[PDB]
DNA sequence: GTACGTCCGGCCGTAAATTCAGATCTT
RNA sequence: UUUUGGCAUAGUUGCA
DNA sequence: AAGATCTGAATTTACGGGCGCAACTATGCCGGACGTAC
């Protein structure tokens, strides 16, 4: 998202980046909630 | 060829099928061993019903 | 005897039906011991 | 009669619940109906 | 590998969907005494469900 | 030319939400 | 000349 | 008087918890891409 703003990229990709960053920080503090699916570590195991 | 199937010991396809107790001793296999289990990486695995 | 009144003492030995009904009786003892242990501490920890 | 006791009842007493398993009223009488079976 | 892993770990179902897989079906055979081996081979497991 | 092979990219208690009867306003 | 260590799982078993 | 509103009071999903410790085991996260040798 930083290089998107530095380049001045399009808005829809920026919104998608904000969405994914929201999901990543939310599952980084709390990888269990009734929202998006859980985060896995690319090894078929949820993150702690 | 499509893969390899583990073979339950003393089944109809295990090499110990229908062997007398002498031949089991020659292969260092206990004749009183009931079988009924697989060998996976050397570990004896049994499937609980 | 039909509904599980065993009449022989342990000295005399139970009959097959009597033995099976006695095993049924002791199974509840084992299960209630298990659930007591399952509830061990929980009430006590909440209280303290 | 049959009334809940043991660790379930103790649980409900400490785990205060709006739903008792065996709620009851040990209700007493004072007049002649206390001794008269017909009136009670 | 697919059978092997499922028999090596006892997780049954799809490997990548092991989160919701039934576990403990396959167990290492208990070789402590012959009676224990026979008891383990003749064993039924009732899941909670 | 061909393959290999190894280095890089992908239960119960709250608690919120939905529907029904006074009440002031509106008419 | 002074070290040492895989985390998270799943199963089995002992005592209460 | 009638109404519409409309604002406080009865019914449905939905997290979120679920015994002290011990002991032992056994198992675990790739495919394109680029070069080099033969």
């Amino acid at each position: 998202l930083r290089r998107n703003e530095q380049n001045g990229a399009a808005a829809h990709v920026i919104a998608e980046d904000v969405k994914l960053l929201q999901f990543h920080v939310a599952t980084m503090v709390d990888n269990e909630l009734p929202g998006l699916p859980r985060a896995m570590q690319k090894s078929g195991r949820p993150l702690k | 060829f499509i893969g390899k199937i583990p073979i339950m010991l003393r089944s109809t396809y295990c090499l110990l099928n229908g062997l007398t107790d002498r031949d089991l001793c020659e292969l260092n296999e206990c004749p009183l061993d009931p079988g009924g289990y697989f060998i996976i990486n050397g570990s004896e695995k049994v499937l609980i019903a | 005897e039909s509904r599980g009144f065993v009449e022989n003492s342990y000295l005399a030995g139970l009959t097959p039906t009597e033995f099976f009904f006695h095993a049924m009786g002791g199974r509840e003892g084992l299960i209630d011991t298990a659930v007591k242990t399952a509830e061990t501490g929980y009430i006590q920890r909440r209280l303290i | 009669k049959n009334v809940t006791l043991g660790v379930p009842r103790l649980k409900e007493l400490i785990n205060i619940s709006k739903k008792p398993k065996t709620p009851s009223l040990t209700v007493f009488l004072l007049g002649q109906s206390a001794r008269d079976a017909e009136r009670a | 590998d697919g059978l092997k892993y499922s028999l090596a770990t006892g997780n049954w179902g799809d490997q990548k969907k092991a989160h919701q897989a039934r576990a403990g079906v396959s167990q290492v055979l208990n070789r402590l005494t012959f009676a224990s081996t026979l008891s383990h081979l003749r064993r039924l497991n009732s899941p909670i469900g």
